[PDB]
């Protein structure tokens, strides 16, 4: 299974509307996942099944997407989100990610 | 003279009680009934309960008296109240919008508890949909998170629909064992008989 | 919630070795424990996931039957042995633990990650 992300980088500024897709090979549904590594330190969790914010996280994200194409949406960037972002597959046991995308100020 | 008292004992002192999932369902009929004195004692922790007031709860008697007894966490004592939505609350055991019955519960720290813990209590942690009130759920089979059913093969994402309580006794206040009791009064088309002390 | 991990380095080609990790701050009875992977300045790659209670197990195609696990639950920690290593298993390596809330619930999610050590094989 293959998995995808678009664009594989950019470099953006504060308060910009962020938009990333991630495209599935095969129909997944909705458990794919939306995860971020800021430099230096531990990944946490941001999204799962795509339509579920984590708590104790500012509301300016937002995920949507379903079949085989999915997009996290930043309404106001901040300059703690220049990070590094990947999709997951929650489908059948073998699981991989997308490339990623790492955000850059611009 | 009353004919007979209530047999209030066997399910307020009782030797045992079952899991919450599993909750007795204890029926009541033609009868007098004390429940001045249970608001006498001062054992229980709270007493506080809806629908018709404790004081004149002596003088409108009923046909049916539905008593359903277990034990849970002490914290999620609120979870047991209309309207409320909550782990215990929606998958276990809830409450009809309107009740003309209530509830009543207390303490059992030093009766329950084992030093090395009970172990011996379950609860429903996962289920497929919301719970209808007042519906027993004995369904002891498999759930699935989604797109894999196990076909029993019972252990990876197969979530066994019974998770222990885990009890120790020190864990403090706040998770020590707490029984509950609810005295849910029916009045159906049938003559009215559960009323005593007159 | 807290993670430790040991048992990389740097070891030579063709040798057996073997990883702990441990945590805190939880009940460990549950949340089905994980390892990933990640080559430096590359995509990172899951590695394995097993079970609550020690139940059936899964591993990546790549690797698949070369490694072993182990779930500890007494200490509540686990274990990972290594077997026949190549140059390319040379990265980061994660051990993270799982959720149990959600919409589907599922347990491939990932949360609460420990710090990841270095393996080099060469
Ligand atoms: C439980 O036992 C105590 C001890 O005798 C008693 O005072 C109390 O009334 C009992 N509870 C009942 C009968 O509901």
């Amino acid at each position: 299974i293959q998995l995808t992300q678009s664009p594989s980088s950019l470099s953006a500024s504060v308060g910009d509307r962020v938009t990333i897709t991630c495209r599935a090979s095969q129909n997944i549904g909705t458990y794919l996942n939306w995860y971020q590594q800021e430099p230096g330190k531990a990944p946490k969790l941001l999204i799962y099944a795509a339509s579920s914010l984590q708590s104790g996280v500012p509301s300016r994200f937002s995920g949507s997407g379903s079949g085989t194409d999915f997009t996290l949406t930043i309404s106001s960037l901040q300059p703690e989100d220049f990070a590094t972002y990947c999709c997951q597959q929650s489908f059948t046991t073998p699981l991989t990610f997308g490339q990623g995308t790492k955000v850059e100020i611009k | 003279n009353i004919t007979n008292l209530c047999p209030f004992g066997e399910v307020f002192n009782a030797t045992r009680f079952a899991s919450v999932y599993a909750w007795n369902r204890k029926r009541i009929s033609n009868c007098v009934a004390d429940y001045s004195v249970l608001y006498n004692s001062a054992s229980f922790s709270t007493f506080k309960c809806y629908g018709v007031s404790p004081t004149k709860l002596n003088d409108l008697c009923f046909t049916n008296v539905y008593a359903d007894s277990f034990v849970i966490r002490g914290d999620e004592v609120r979870q047991i109240a209309p309207g409320q939505t909550g782990k215990i609350a929606d998958y276990n055991y809830k409450l009809p919008d309107d009740f003309t019955g209530c509830v009543i519960a207390w303490n059992s720290n030093n009766l329950d508890s084992k030093v090395g813990g009970n172990y011996n209590y379950l609860y429903r942690l996962f289920r497929k949909s919301n719970l209808k009130p007042f519906e027993r759920d004995i369904s002891t089979e498999i759930y699935q998170a989604g797109s894999t059913p196990c076909n029993g093969v019972e252990g990876f994402n197969c979530y066994f629909p019974l998770q222990s309580y885990g009890f120790q006794p020190t864990n403090g206040v706040g998770y020590q064992p707490y029984r509950v009791v609810v005295l849910s009064f029916e009045l159906l088309h049938a003559p009215a008989t559960v009323c005593g002390p007159k | 919630v807290q993670l430790v991990e040991s048992g990389g380095g740097l070891v030579q080609p063709g040798r057996s070795l073997r990883v702990s990790c441990a945590a805190s701050g939880f009940t460990f009875d549950d949340y089905a424990m994980h390892w990933v992977r990640q080559t430096p300045r590359k995509g990172l790659e899951w590695v394995a996931g097993i079970s609550r209670n020690s139940a059936a197990i899964a591993y990546a195609d790549s690797v698949k039957g070369r490694f072993t696990i182990s779930r500890d639950n007494a200490k509540n920690s686990v274990f990972l042995q290594m077997n026949g290593l190549r140059a390319d298993d040379t990265a980061l390596y994660y051990c993270v633990k799982s959720p149990r809330y959600g919409w589907g619930s599922p347990d491939y999610s990932f949360d609460f990650w420990g710090r990841g050590t270095l393996v080099t094989v060469s």
